């Protein structure tokens, strides 16, 4: 008769489910869609700065591949 | 050492940690390995009275790239005159300096 | 209007005291045992929103059950006193309403109200737990017709 | 426990004397040798084992 | 199963630091050259600047020795603007 | 010769200070070495991570290793002086004078 | 940039909510209200006079044990090296001296506490 | 100390009114005292729910 | 048996969290000398490339250094992939 | 502003010293301690180090929780004191307060103080290298190679803690 | 829009403590064959703002003996705490992706402890400065263990990153490699939370409240806002730890339905034995884990020590 | 300054003892309400 | 089997209370939503339903008038709205209605 519990639980679920997809879209929005690159070391900050200078555009998450180059 | 028994054993217990230039993890080199190097290399059983004479450059070009203020001391100054005097118009920095 | 304002603000503020009224755990005779009855799950307070709350800073509502002696009244006058603004006094029982069956004694008070101001005053020797939860009921209306913001608009 | 009455009469219609033998006294009276060295808690503990009910001690 | 796994995470991060091996000379020349383009842009501006001082010879060194020395990050980026400072020095560590 | 390490060492100098001089507990002088060994933690470990001294950097956990050992043996010394004195003050710690 | 802003955010929420929470709900104070709570009868007298902890022994040992883990956890690197034995040995040593010590208090009273 | 009930029930003291010296017809029902062994806390318990199941079956 | 096997029943009834312990650390610090795959983590450990395999200048003689990654002379891992 | 960072969780970490060095109630102290230890890791954090900030956080709030534990069983008073309740706390507060105060402004206008040490004071960003750590911490394999160079170092830090153990112990027998 | 992820862990978290409370007392109640909370709206999913806005309008009495300053700010850091701590989370993708976030909870977690000692001593009351010292006693003793069990299940990692959990129970819950652990990891989980059978701080039979005695209307109500948020973010650790859960990189929304459910779980399991029995007696559970924790947690240190050594299985560090 | 005693210690000082004394009693929940158990302890053991 | 029965009566459930909009007045003032043979109803306009399928104290149940002698009773309700002659049945001191 327990089903009358079962709305607490899930509000909170929502609640709950509210920033683990907040976070993910913001890190897609902001990050233009991909994953938010992640520098847990030194190599890959370089990488993100060099993205960052390579863009043109001072965004790191904006790539350019073949097009670049002649 | 007072009594030197890591010698007389041939047992390393500290000489490991004494100095810079040592055999680092994963060989990360130090931020001042050659001049601590050449400083060492230099006074090696020339003697501890000797050193200061003899080897005197080479401890003060290690001492500056461990503190660095015969360089600092020149950006301090270099900064300060330059902040001065486009205070009042003289000069104006170049664009690749701001952007 | 300010009026509506104020009001809808009455009815807010007033809806959240009845229906979080916590109570203190104030048990002091047989009147006592209903107390706990209502809290039994035949009855259960806890679905009215009232859950047992010792330690008067916080609690609202002082349910006086059993009878209140000489040797207790400083002490119960005093707890009374720890307790925040705003609060209420429900006396269970005819010993805390008006002295009981020891109403001609040495040490007894002849009510709790010679001590506290009773808020309301449940009959009973002890009261069925039903009845308690009707005063419990009636003191919760009477929160309802609160007009706290109407008077300080009217100041 | 042993709840006990002495009935005092005199031969009228209403007592002279009805004093009440209360276990819940007796019991009370030696909480102190029970609660010895035992932390609070334990005091806790063994005013429950009593099954103390201080309307029948009070008289 | 632990042990599988773990054993095969060990390939795959032996895979990827041999990546970042194969692909380390192009970073590193690139940033010898962006230091030295560095040095040389606060060396010309230096020139200008250290013009009607007493005496500052530019370009003077500081070690006695000649062998160069890992410029240090205050004398790579002190005329640059304050979002290249802060990038370059707090840039890794404040990067969460 | 850059400046945090200046108010680390006047941080030190101030915790120095603090130590050599008294005015009721115990616990408080304890507390002001403490604070001593905190600002030469942060010294040394400013001092090694900036030289890149890579295999020093154990230097600062052992110092804090035996921070935590005379911070527990100066505490039980006041336990005893609790223990036979009921309070902790220093002025009334004066039995061994003559 | 992240990290202070969000320690930022926390403690101006929390301190926002101590300020509703002190200035809206129109207190009325007086001095009886804010006399300490005694189980009701007023206080003997106390609250800062000194409170015997039979424990402190353990409180104290509590220090070294916590120490001891700033040692223990440089472990998940420490597996990473090429000298296993050595790091084996070490490690080993390490917990066979924290089992020592705690062995040594079991035995000699230490854990049990005061009376 | 003047205990009585379950505090001589719980420490091995065999004593019961309601079997030592009956009353009402306490002596037509079939009952058990729950004994105790070591007179703490735990042992008086058990004692008392034992009692219930006594008294279930006098009922 | 005899004697200790009574203290071993009688700790495993008395205090079995000190017997699990006990068993568990004594097992720790003796099977990793015995087990053969201990040697295998530490080549694990040494085949991991962190810093880069700094090319040494090739004066001739050296037979066995590669003159390019895919060449077969050099150290080989195919023992990793394997296992 | 973000430029110096450092410099004002410096000047946090002095006012955190005097707290606790003006000898107040110990409670006192040890909180004063406490937000001085909490902007020394911030400092450590933001100086290319992160075990050992959080090293400090951690060992430090169990040192100092111990210290409070027993400050109001040992170490308390019927009337404890606070950083303006007695004139001579206040007075050591005040003292260091404006002595750190007057410190500052000499290094941080003229930036070449000689103060015991010569102390030019531009920029903590200057003083940092440009380096690269590949995929490894520096500080991470630094403390690291304690269990695999530093044996010695092992052998005596576990033979200090357990005879410190058995100190405590000893010291606090009585009889 | 990180100023919008910093709010969209706050609000919904301070929301799901809320919501908490009823649950809570909803699921408890039928423990005990009540009903729980049910007058409020529907199925009592008003209760937790009605006496939100009740313990915000109550009136916020400071004693006479009180210190103010502390009196305030022991609210304020076990709020900020608890809600900072809910931070480096690795919910998909962690807001902030810290290399050592495991030392970084431990410290914010240790830190927990000052707002209840601040509390306590500052509230000048008997039964304030028992819970303040209950308090010390248990979680120095729960704290020790906390790091060892911590250290133990992350050598299994290769890192103290959080996220990465996610890589290491790629295949199989880490539960499965370290049950042992998990249960005593899952008791200090309680204790520290200050949950039963070990909320002896608060102690509401024999303290009558503990060190919120003193604490009325708004602090209170924050310093159960602090609790609480330490509940659910506690379980979420442990769910984050042990009982891993599949992530797609394409839709994270899977991980995160899995993660809550998992975080739900294990606090209902929390308030399942909060209704399921008695009350430990102090230093019970000080001799509980001092003389059968941490012994026990010693062993399982050395074997976790040794595993990977034996079967060629150390994790990798990035 | 009289001489240190013979024997190098101290008399043993006076009572130094201050055993909190609570009221465990009315509006507790343990105490039914209507006790006032007023204990000598120290610290927990009473 | 019995799960698909049991999300079934549910909707008996919004069915027998005249619809969603009684569904959400008798949730709303009574509290639930269990329906109930009408044993009959006072003069005053309180309602007073029987199922003798409940456990005993839940067999008969009342929702209470909207009006009574010029007061709003369709929030605020209280156990003295019962009739003297009903009072009696609901209490379960008598099986007459
Ligand atoms: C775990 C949860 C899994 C999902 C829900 C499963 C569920 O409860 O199904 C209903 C059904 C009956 O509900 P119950 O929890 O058994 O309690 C029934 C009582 O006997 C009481 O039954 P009763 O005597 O009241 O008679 C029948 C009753 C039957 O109860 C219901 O109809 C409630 C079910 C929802 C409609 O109908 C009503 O009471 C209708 C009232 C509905 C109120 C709102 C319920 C919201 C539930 C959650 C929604 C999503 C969030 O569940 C089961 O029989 C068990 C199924 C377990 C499946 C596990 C799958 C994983
Ligand atoms: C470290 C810096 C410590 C500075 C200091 O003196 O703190 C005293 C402060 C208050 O001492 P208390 O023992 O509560 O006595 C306050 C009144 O004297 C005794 O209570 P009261 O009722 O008189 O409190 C009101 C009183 C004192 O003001 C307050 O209580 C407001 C909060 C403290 C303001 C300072 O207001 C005034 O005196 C007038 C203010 C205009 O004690 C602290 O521990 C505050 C430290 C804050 C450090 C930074 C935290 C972030
Ligand atoms: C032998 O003789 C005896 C006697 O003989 C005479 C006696 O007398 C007595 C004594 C008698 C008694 C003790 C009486 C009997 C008592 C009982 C039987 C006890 C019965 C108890 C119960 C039925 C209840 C038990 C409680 C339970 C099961 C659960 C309690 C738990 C809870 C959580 C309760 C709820 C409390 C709280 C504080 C939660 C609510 C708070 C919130 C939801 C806050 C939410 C806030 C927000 C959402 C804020 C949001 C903010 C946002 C979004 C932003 C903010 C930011 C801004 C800037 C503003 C005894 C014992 C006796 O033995
Ligand atoms: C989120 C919450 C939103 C709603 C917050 C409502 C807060 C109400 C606080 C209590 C009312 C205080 C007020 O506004 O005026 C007090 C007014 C002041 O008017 P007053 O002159 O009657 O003063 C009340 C009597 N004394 C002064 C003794 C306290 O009083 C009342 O409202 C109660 C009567
Ligand atoms: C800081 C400030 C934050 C401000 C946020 C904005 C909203 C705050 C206040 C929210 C409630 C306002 C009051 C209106 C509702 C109310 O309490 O009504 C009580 C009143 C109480 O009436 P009553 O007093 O007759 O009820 C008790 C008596 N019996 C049981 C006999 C009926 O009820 C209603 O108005 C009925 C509402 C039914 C629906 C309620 C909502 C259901 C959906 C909830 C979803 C989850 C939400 C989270
Ligand atoms: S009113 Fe009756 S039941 Fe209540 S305390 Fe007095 S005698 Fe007991």
């Amino acid at each position: 008769m327990w089903f009358e519990i079962l709305p607490g639980i899930a509000v909170m679920a929502a609640c709950l489910f509210i920033p683990g997809m907040a976070t993910a879209h913001i890190h897609k929005f902001t990050n233009g869609g991909k994953e938010k690159r992640v520098a847990h070391f030194s190599y890959q900050w370089n990488l993100m700065e060099r993205d960052r200078c390579i863009s043109g555009v001072n965004r790191y998450h904006v790539t350019k591949g073949l097009e670049n180059i002649d | 050492p007072f009594f030197d028994v890591q010698k007389r054993l041939g047992l390393d217990l500290d000489r490991w940690m004494t100095i810079q230039s040592a055999e680092q993890p994963h060989k990360i080199p130090g931020r001042c390995h050659a001049f601590e190097k050449e400083w060492i290399e230099c006074a090696h059983g020339i003697g501890g009275i000797r050193a200061e004479k003899e080897c005197k450059i080479e401890f003060d070009d290690f001492v500056e790239c461990l503190l660095r203020q015969k360089t600092m001391k020149r950006l301090s100054a270099i900064k300060r005159q330059r902040d001065k005097l486009i205070k009042e118009g003289k000069y104006t920095p170049p664009p690749h300096h701001l952007g | 209007r300010g009026e509506y304002v104020v009001a809808k603000l009455d009815d807010l503020v007033n809806w959240a005291r009845r229906s979080s009224l916590w109570p203190m755990t104030f048990g002091l005779a047989c009147c006592a045992v209903e107390m706990m009855h209502m809290a039994a799950p035949r009855y259960d307070m806890d679905r009215f929103g009232v859950v047992f709350r010792a330690s008067p800073r916080q609690s609202d509502v002082m349910i006086v059950a059993g009878t209140l002696t000489n040797k207790m009244a400083p002490a119960l006058r005093k707890v009374y006193d720890q307790m925040p603004e705003p609060r209420y006094v429900v006396s269970m029982g005819s010993c805390a309403n008006g002295g009981g069956y020891y109403h001609y004694s040495y040490s007894v008070v002849r009510g709790c109200d010679r001590i506290v101001p009773v808020d309301i005053y449940v009959p009973g020797c002890p009261p069925t737990a039903e009845a308690l939860l009707y005063g419990i009921l009636q003191l919760q209306r009477k929160i309802k017709r609160e007009k706290r913001l109407r008077i300080w608009y009217r100041r | 426990g042993e709840f006990g009455v002495y009935l005092v009469s005199d031969g009228s219609s209403r007592p002279y004397r009805c004093k009440i033998k209360a276990p819940g006294f007796a019991h009370l009276a030696g909480l102190d040798k029970m609660s010895k060295g035992h932390m609070l808690a334990d005091v806790v503990a063994i005013i429950g084992t009593q099954d103390i009910v201080f309307g029948e001690v009070d008289r | 199963s632990m042990m599988k796994w773990n054993r095969e995470r060990r390939r795959l991060q032996i895979e990827d630091f041999e990546a970042r091996i194969a692909l380390m000379p192009l970073f590193q020349a690139e940033k010898d050259r962006r230091v030295l383009q560095m040095l040389r842009e606060n060396l010309e501006e230096e020139a200008i600047i250290m013009k009607d001082v007493p005496d500052w010879k530019v370009g003077e060194s500081v070690f006695h020795t000649t062998r160069w020395v890992t410029p240090m990050m205050g004398e790579l980026y002190g005329l640059r603007t304050n979002e290249e400072i802060l990038s370059a020095t707090y840039g890794f560590i404040w990067y969460t | 010769m850059p400046l945090v390490y200046m108010n680390i060492i006047m941080a030190f100098a101030i915790a120095l200070a603090g130590l050599l001089m008294y005015r009721s507990h115990l616990m408080s002088s304890l507390l002001c070495l403490e604070g001593m060994m905190l600002s030469l933690f942060i010294m040394s470990t400013l001092i090694i991570l900036n030289t890149h001294f890579t295999l020093a950097n154990m230097m600062p956990i052992i110092l804090l290793v035996f921070a935590a050992c005379e911070a527990a043996l100066g505490l039980s010394l006041l336990v005893m002086v609790s223990n036979t004195y009921g309070t902790d003050y220093v002025q009334n710690l004066n039995l061994l004078q003559c | 940039m992240n990290i202070m802003l969000t320690l930022l955010t926390n403690v101006t929420l929390a301190s926002l909510l101590v300020l509703i929470a002190f200035w809206l709900p129109q207190l009325n104070a007086y001095s009886e209200k804010t006399s300490p709570y005694e189980c009701g009868f007023d206080p003997m007298g106390s609250a800062r006079l000194p409170f015997s902890m039979k424990f402190f022994l353990v409180a104290i040992t509590f220090l070294l044990f916590d120490l001891e883990i700033a040692l223990l956890l440089p472990l998940p690197w420490a597996s990473q090296t090429n000298n296993l034995k050595t790091m084996l040995t070490m490690a080993l040593f390490l917990l066979i001296l924290l089992a020592a010590s705690l062995a040594y208090e079991w035995t000699q009273k230490g854990l049990e506490w005061a009376e | 100390y003047g205990f009585s009930g379950v505090m001589l029930r719980g420490s091995g003291i065999q004593w019961d009114l309601r079997k030592t010296q009956p009353y009402d017809v306490y002596d037509q029902v079939e009952f058990d005292v729950p004994i105790g062994s070591r007179g703490d806390c735990y042992d008086r318990y058990l004692c008392r729910v034992e009692e219930m199941r006594q008294s279930l079956r006098i009922i | 048996a005899g004697r200790i096997a009574s203290f071993l029943k009688n700790a495993w009834a008395k205090e079995p969290v000190l017997v699990a312990s006990f068993a568990i650390g004594g097992l720790a610090i003796i099977l990793p000398s015995l087990s053969p795959y201990t040697n295998y983590a530490i080549r694990i450990n040494r085949a991991t490339p962190y810093n880069y395999p700094v090319p040494l200048r090739d004066d001739g003689n050296m037979p066995d250094v590669p003159s390019h990654p895919q060449d077969p002379q050099g150290p080989s891992l195919e023992w990793l992939k394997n296992l | 502003m973000t430029m110096y960072i450092a410099f004002i969780l410096s000047t946090i970490f002095v006012i955190g010293f005097v707290g606790f060095s003006s000898k107040p109630s110990p409670i006192y102290g040890g909180l004063g301690l406490i937000v001085s230890g909490g902007v020394g890791c911030g400092i450590v954090l933001n100086f290319g180090g992160s075990f050992l900030g959080l090293m400090v956080f951690l060992i430090y709030l169990g040192g100092m929780l111990v210290v409070f534990g027993y400050t109001t069983a040992m170490a308390t008073e019927m009337y404890p004191e606070v950083w303006v309740s007695n004139k001579t706390v206040f007075g050591a507060f005040v003292s260091g307060l404006m002595m750190e105060f007057c410190m500052v402004y000499y290094a941080l206008k003229e930036e070449e103080v000689e103060i015991i040490f010569k102390f030019n004071g531009l920029g903590d960003w200057v003083i940092y290298d440009t380096g690269d750590s590949g995929f490894f911490s520096e500080e991470a394999m630094g403390i690291a190679a304690l269990y695999s160079y530093g044996t010695w170092l092992v052998i005596v830090t576990g033979w200090s803690l357990l005879i410190g153990v058995v100190v405590i112990m000893e010291i606090t027998r009585g009889n | 829009m990180f100023m919008i992820n910093i709010l969209s862990l706050i609000i919904p978290i301070l929301l799901a403590v809320a919501f908490l409370t009823l649950v809570e007392r909803k699921v408890l109640g039928y423990m005990q064959l009540r009903k729980g909370p049910n007058v409020v709206g529907p199925y009592g999913l008003l209760q937790p703002i009605a006496d939100a806005l009740k313990l915000v309008t109550k009136e916020p009495l400071r004693p006479g003996t009180s210190s103010i300053s502390m009196f305030i700010i022991a609210p304020i850091l076990g709020l900020s705490l608890a809600l900072t701590m809910w931070v480096p989370l690795p919910m998909p993708y962690p807001l902030i992706n810290m290399n050592l976030g495991v030392l970084f909870m431990l410290a914010m977690s240790s830190l927990a402890v000052y707002s209840i000692l601040w509390s306590g001593w500052a509230s000048n009351s008997k039964y304030a400065l028992i819970g303040a010292l209950r308090a010390v006693a248990q979680t120095i003793s729960y704290e020790v263990t906390l790091a060892i069990i911590l250290l133990s299940v992350l050598l299994m990692n290769g890192s103290y990153t959080l996220s990465t959990l996610i890589t290491t129970q790629e295949h199989i819950w880490m539960i499965f490699t370290s049950w042992p652990l998990a249960m005593m990891w899952f008791i200090s989980t309680l204790a520290e939370t200050n949950r039963a059978p070990f909320d002896l701080t608060e102690g509401e039979s024999e303290l009558v409240s503990g060190f919120n005695v003193e604490y009325a209307a708004g602090p209170f109500a924050m310093f159960f806002m602090a609790e609480y948020a330490n509940i659910i973010m506690m379980n979420a650790f442990t769910a984050i730890l042990f009982l891993g859960a599949s992530h797609d990189p394409h839709t994270p929304e899977l991980y995160t339905i899995n993660f809550v459910l998992k975080t739900l779980a294990l606090t209902i399991t929390f308030l399942w034995i909060r209704a399921s029995y008695p009350r430990f007696r102090y230093d019970q559970l000080m001799h509980l884990l001092w003389k059968s924790f941490l012994p026990l947690t010693l062993a399982l240190c050395m074997w976790h020590i040794s595993l990977p050594i034996m079967t060629a299985s150390i994790p990798p560090q990035s | 300054w009289k001489p240190p005693p013979w024997n190098d210690v101290d008399p043993p000082k006076d009572t130094l003892v201050s055993n909190l004394t609570l009221n465990f009693g009315p509006q507790h929940p343990a105490a039914h309400g209507v006790l006032r158990l007023v204990m000598e302890l120290s610290g927990e053991m009473v | 089997m019995e799960l698909v029965q049991v999300l079934r009566r549910g909707l008996q459930q919004v069915s027998g209370h005249g619809g969603l909009r009684g569904y959400l007045r008798v949730l709303f003032r009574a509290n639930d939503v269990r329906v109930g043979t009408l044993v009959g109803e006072d003069k005053y306009g309180n309602k007073y339903y029987e199922d003798n399928k409940q456990f005993f104290g839940r067999h008969r149940w009342v929702i209470y008038t909207t009006e009574m002698n010029g007061r709003d009773t369709f929030w605020d309700v209280d156990g003295s709205m019962v009739p003297p002659e009903w009072h009696r049945w609901l209490h379960c001191m008598t099986d007459d209605p």
